[PDB]
DNA sequence: TCAGCGGTACCCAATTCGCCCTATAGGCAT
DNA sequence: ATGCCTATAGGGCGAATTGGGTACCGCTGA
């Protein structure tokens, strides 16, 4: 009912920063609230007996209604004096392994709480062990380790080659491909909006080849709209837009067909914008020059005073017809072709082949590839009358330019909506062409934690690799909540682990997921071990402390350390602690076939293995896991499948059965 | 010891005592939050840390004060012993002393108040650290401010260029300035470097530090001695720019006039 | 004595891939001579019995003049099938064992050469069980693996923090950052040049300081080269070109009273180049616009003609303010106000109330909501001669900057030299300066390969650690040719096994390496291993190490077992001690190894001593001669975070081990 | 071939962050 | 009282810096 609950908060320029500890059970959390109200919520919600707050601390608002407040000082906050503290109490030699390493903000509150917390009780706090991060943010967490290990967006190398990414990623607009990267780095678990996803993935399986198309004409608008915004928009920007409203209709069209409520609710977001359509096709040429400083933009008709600086210009155009003409007659070269420069002002540029075929007459201006550009006399006096006037003509077509952002303003918010809602669409057909292409299935989400796959695969490297993967299912609950994964080296015992964590990830994204069939529950927290000591078991005493009964944890060689009786012995305890105390789904890929007797020991556990057949030095890995464990040591037979000397391989052999004959 | 130079020179001072030659200086937030000196002196025992935790009692006097952690590795072969606060465990360090601070003020906010912005007292800081490499040109002296190091002193083997140090620690001007000045009358012996007075300039004029036993000692009659010596070159009455090494009192002062005065003249 | 070889060569737009073949041994090797002189002495070294050609082989020349010449097909030479069929031929999976794997030039040679190696002899041919990349350039052999772990440019992240770049990089110009980014992966090893380095970088440890801020004022002089060539050089280039020029006179008094004949080479390398920077001087205005496109470019004086055009624009807003003052007077209207627009040109503004008092002289042309704004023939006719006069002296501007590009293009050659120069002196100038800052030793290279290190440190790991570095020694020398380097995890196994790596990399950079004092052997092939694969590089290692070459093994044995691991680190310490006698470095935690040194000859115990007091522990960093005592994983596991409660078991799960061992 | 044509790397250049500095008071032993 | 000294905080200016703009790079169907 009611707690003895100390506390502390602070804020820099950034956002806000919160610390508890209850000296009853000896739980120390830390958060980050962005916003005020979840700030206020927070203090609301713990409700601590005694509160900590920063002399300079700005909004006192939320402190203001707070009870058993605590003025401090500034230094005390200090993130500096917080680490050192901090791995003294703890013994730790940094707080890369409570994940919260990466939170200075709210470790000013943790690191001005301890030196209080010390000093209020002044009594031993070996019940005090640890801290832990919990998220404001309840809807995903993935740590680094996640994105560099499950391969989400960059590979182990750090490439962006062979991933979840590039898979995904055959999406024909590039503001597509990043609404795709920021859905990966960002799984939604509103079950409500990941099945407004599946329902549209579903409905544009079918209408996918239809659409697709029409999307790539668009291109890149949500950047064009970027340049917009800034008044720094290029002519063949506004022409991709003008490209891209033409399309609007067409999109409309092939939508409306679609039986899909969010599909009819995104093609209403979409808009049309047939006003702005018809603003750009009146305004600009139908293919202008790449920038605005070389005029040539606007299209004549559109504005009449453009047409009077240009009505010189109307004399130029046809002059610059009787120019290229009389020029291509003379010197005998048709792809003569006069154009201006903003520079040099007007050339002719001929083709490299007939360049040297050109006259004395002709001066150099320009040298490109594939072409000469030159100057004449008559041209280079025929430029400096058009510059002038054609510059008033084009003063005002820069003008007229800048008056089509004050006409495109008024919806430029609904241009980035649609913009966005363009973008999310190319994901989701993108996403229905991979399902369709791939045959992905819908998981259906549950309340309770636990993912039951039926014959699942490994959705990159089933696309990666030159065999079809051999599918296999995975049955997880609170009931079956950890499995002892053994197998061989480079046996693919890590590839059921990881394709277990894509699966999940793949059903946060609304995506349809790589199996013939998934029905999944509550997976917030994503925690991964991949090796490379000082690194390796720092993740595992970050994924110990902070995994939940919900968190899914892929260790993969742990326990590679200064002995087998060392890496043993924590392998033991941390496969007994996750089935023993936390009871999280865990996928622990092992060489220690000596864990294999857990399963016997342990409530939860499961014994599996990826069963290899070896003749000879040669071998082959089915890479297809079957309930049980390995037989023995591959690491001789894959040695030479790797191209090491058969003289290591024969002495490897010959000194293995010397080990051996001992155990 | 409020001012954080101040701390930095009795630390420094344990250093000469350890007799290293090596002396690393770091500072953060202005040199509040971190004054570790790493040393390869004499490295005290473990029952010598234990007792200084408890010139030990002036290492005492600032572990009260602040967290001082310090970790020495005695000549010895043994784990180095790192006392924090008030924990003594073992430690990895080479033979030697060092000497680790954590927020100087950890019981003080009128220290706090007392201490002046964040780079006026590092420039303190740096003209402590800039004196005693004068005076013990051997001891090489990394200066680091915020973690990032400022200053480069390079320890000078007897013979060596002490005059490339002296332009390190003075700045470039002054050792142009600086004419090599060793005067021995008798059993007074002066060594060091006195600034030309016609094109010294204000800073090199400021810059007068003056060691007597290799210690900083500032008498108002001795500026005024070599003051009066700058204006007898010429009319201008510049502020005197001296530093020199004396082993000796008022007889003396009369031979510092004398002895400048002719080196100058 | 003379051997029956057979051989393949071919060429694509980069450079020329090489192989062989001897039927009587079964040696295999490949190489990328880049240039024609080094290809034509590969030939005549090798001289192949027999030797391919693509038929569309371009320089005929090297081949037309051999002996047991054979016209082949092009699409032998295709990577694809030479890939595939090599793979099968070795039964591997990938050529990254051999590190032949990204070198597809050689490797369409040796394709079409295996090719016609199994129809030329159509028998079994496992004497052929490997093959080898050689490009025993003066620059050290080294696998990507050495310079993503050795964190020479790039850390393990990805990012350029920590690296032995940022340490080394703290370069004023960033062409001499770039200069030292390719020593770096281009270490040379001709020893008398390296000695040049040696003895430039001693002689400027004290003018240091002093050159460093003259090389900041240069800029990237060597990317504007790039620029200046291309005739697409900004005037503001041009600008830092100039600064350049000007620094040069400067640079050459300053390195003139430096005592070191390879400085004073540098310096005359250097050039005074005084005539080029009178012209830019005279030519470009001190600091002018972005672009040449707005003018406003080449300073009076240089050109009287742009002067004359000029003296048009310049001759403009006294001409309106008199306008303006006789048309107030004239009218009798004082709002009247002549001013320009962009859009527009110039016009003639007056309040409303007086806008329609104004003369018949004045025709409308901007209608305002506060004024009438006019133009008249006299503002019409001197608005033509402001807006021709600009584009012709502007149009001039471009054509004398063109024209520029003809007068620097005849020094171009010696400018690159000069910037080559330039970013060289900074790269060593930085050296110097790091060697004074960090107080940096000189390696003398002795005949016979072998490190002698007086307690040396980890160049990068010193840098950024907060407390000093434990100085470590190194005896490597071909009698004690490998170390056994047992121990804890943070121990400093893998520091003291790439401070060695960092080391000979920053010897053979002639630069001053981080030691007390170092005696350094020929490396020709510096190898490392990490994990992410771990066979593949192993293999490469032991098929390219010879008796000179470094090896940097780190936990090989990372496998699927306690024996097969140990069996093959066994094998290979033996096999490298045995037959190869490499400089080998074996930083593993198998304790069974250290029965190597009784075993083998040229083997030796060593360990990073580590003494655990209460339930704490302290590791001396220090390497000392003999073996680990213990496991250390319990100990690093509180240190690492983990609950001592977890512990508590681990340490009772190990008690009942070790009564079984 | 080919003429745009959109992308893409990369060099600026105003902006941001940190460093310096000089009038502006105080300040404390005398 | 007091009078020469001294640190100080806001302001000015320079050095890093990443967004923004340009010259360059393929290149992509037609
Ligand atoms: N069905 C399959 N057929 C062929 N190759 C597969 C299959 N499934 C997975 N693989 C690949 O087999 C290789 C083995 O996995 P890999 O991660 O290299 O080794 P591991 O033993 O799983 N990892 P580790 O525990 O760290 O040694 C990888 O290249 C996988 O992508
Ligand atoms: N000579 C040294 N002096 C001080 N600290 C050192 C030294 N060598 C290593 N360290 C520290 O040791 C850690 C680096 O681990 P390192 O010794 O490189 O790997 P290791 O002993 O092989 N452990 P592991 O990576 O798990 O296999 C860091 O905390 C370094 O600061």
């Amino acid at each position: 009912r009611q707690d003895n609950l100390l506390a502390a908060i602070w804020q820099d320029s950034k956002g806000f920063g919160y610390a508890t500890l209850d000296i009853s059970s000896g739980r120390f959390r830390l958060s980050e609230p962005a916003d005020r109200e979840t700030m206020a919520a927070e203090l609301q919600r713990t409700n601590p007996a005694e509160l900590l707050y920063a002399e300079d601390f700005a909004e006192m608002s939320l402190i203001e209604g707070r009870r058993g407040l605590r003025r401090r000082p500034l230094w005390e906050f200090e993130i500096d004096t917080a680490r050192q503290q901090l791995n003294l109490q703890f013994g730790t030699r940094d707080l890369v392994g409570f994940g919260v390493e990466n939170a200075p903000r709210g470790l000013s509150a943790a690191g001005a709480l301890l030196q209080y917390a010390k000093c209020t009780q002044r009594t031993t706090l070996p019940h005090i062990r640890s801290i832990t991060m919990e998220r404001e943010q309840d809807s995903i967490i993935m740590d680094a380790a996640t994105r560099r290990n499950l391969e989400i967006t960059q590979n182990l190398a750090g490439g962006a080659e062979n991933t979840l990414a590039s898979v995904l990623d055959s999406t024909v607009t590039p503001m597509g491909s990043r609404m795709l990267k920021r859905w990966l780095h960002m799984p939604v678990r509103d079950t409500r909006v990941l099945l407004e996803r599946q329902q549209t993935i579903g409905a544009l399986q079918d209408f996918t080849a239809g659409l697709q198309p029409v999307l790539r004409q668009v291109g890149d608008l949500e950047r064009i709209l970027a340049r917009l915004a800034l008044r720094t928009a290029r002519p063949r920007d506004l022409a991709r837009m003008r490209h891209a409203f033409q399309q609007l209709p067409e999109l409309r069209a092939q939508l409306e067909t679609v039986d899909s409520a969010p599909v009819q609710a995104l093609r209403e977001k979409m808009g049309e914008f047939a006003e702005l359509r018809d603003l750009l096709e009146r305004a600009i040429i139908d293919t202008p020059p790449v920038l605005v400083r070389d005029g040539g933009v606007i299209a004549s008709g559109y504005n009449e005073e453009l047409d009077e600086w240009r009505a010189l210009a109307d004399g130029a155009t046809d002059y610059l017809e009787r120019l290229e003409v009389r020029e291509r007659e003379r010197t005998g070269l048709d792809t003569l072709k006069v154009g201006f420069n903003a520079v040099h002002g007007y050339y002719i540029q001929i083709s490299r082949g007939q360049s040297h075929l050109a006259p004395i007459n002709y001066m150099r201006r320009q040298t490109l590839k594939n072409a000469e550009r030159y100057i004449i006399p008559e041209l280079k006096e025929y430029e400096d009358k058009v510059l002038t006037s054609k510059g008033k003509a084009l003063a005002l077509e820069k003008q007229l330019y800048e008056e089509l952002f004050d006409l495109l303003l008024p919806h430029l918010e609904a241009l980035q909506q649609s913009a966005s809602a363009l973008a999310e669409l190319d994901v989701l057909v993108n996403l229905a062409e991979r399902a369709y292409t791939l045959n992905y299935t819908s998981p259906t989400f549950i309340d309770k934690p636990g993912i039951r796959i039926t014959e699942g695969r490994h959705p990159v490297v089933e696309q990666v690799l030159n065999e079809p993967f051999i599918a296999n299912p995975l049955n997880l609950s609170p009931q079956r909540r950890m499995l002892i994964i053994t197998g061989p080296n480079m046996g693919g015992k890590s590839t059921y682990m990881r394709q277990t964590a894509l699966i999940a990830l793949m059903a946060y994204i609304g995506s349809y997921v790589p199996a013939q069939k998934v029905e999944i529950g509550p997976i917030d927290r994503i925690f991964t071990r991949v090796g490379a000591f000082m690194v390796e078991m720092t993740e595992t005493a970050n994924i110990l402390h902070n995994a939940t009964e919900y968190s899914l944890v892929l260790m993969d060689e742990i326990g590679r350390g200064t002995s087998t009786y060392d890496g043993l012995s924590l392998a033991w305890a941390v496969a007994e602690n996750l089935a023993n105390k936390i009871k999280a789904l865990t996928l622990f890929a092992t060489h220690y076939f000596e864990l294999t007797q857990l399963p016997e020991k342990m409530e939860g556990v499961a014994n599996v293995h990826l069963d290899a057949l070896e003749h000879g030095d040669t071998i082959a890995f089915m890479h297809s896991v079957q309930d049980g464990a390995a037989s023995k040591s591959y690491g001789l037979a894959v040695a030479a499948l790797a191209g090491v000397p058969k003289e290591v391989i024969k002495r490897a052999r010959q000194k293995l059965r010397e080990l051996e004959s001992i155990s | 010891v409020e001012r954080p130079a101040s701390v930095v020179k009795e630390l420094v001072e344990n250093s000469l005592d350890a007799g290293a030659t090596r002396i690393d200086i770091d500072i953060e937030r202005g040199g509040a939050k971190l004054i570790r000196i790493r040393d390869n002196g004499s490295g005290i025992k473990k029952d010598e840390l234990a007792l200084a935790l408890a010139r030990g009692e002036a290492l005492a006097s600032i572990s009260s004060v602040s967290r001082l952690t310090l970790t020495s590795r005695t000549a010895e072969q043994q784990e180095a012993w790192q006392a924090y606060a008030v924990t003594v465990k073992p430690a990895a360090h080479p033979v030697g002393t060092t000497l680790e601070v954590l927020d100087l003020f950890y019981n003080t906010p009128a220290r706090r108040k007392f201490l002046r912005t964040e780079k006026t007292e590092f420039n303190h800081i740096d003209e402590i650290i800039r004196r005693i490499a004068l005076a013990r040109f051997d001891v090489t002296i990394n200066l680091s401010h915020n973690g990032k190091i400022v200053r480069q002193y390079r320890a000078v083997p007897e013979g060596g260029q002490k005059e490339r140090r002296l332009g390190a620690i003075l700045g470039t001007a002054f050792l142009e300035q600086a004419l090599a000045i060793e005067w021995q009358h008798g059993d007074l012996t002066l060594r060091g470097w006195v600034a030309d007075p016609n094109h010294t300039t204000p800073a090199l004029a400021e810059i007068q530090y003056f060691y007597v036993n290799g210690r900083m000692m500032r008498d108002r009659l001795i500026n005024h001695a070599i003051r009066q010596a700058y204006e007898d070159k010429l009319g201008a009455d510049q502020q005197p720019a001296f530093v020199l090494y004396l082993e000796i009192s008022r007889l003396v002062h009369d031979f510092i006039y004398q002895g400048v005065l002719s080196v100058l003249q």
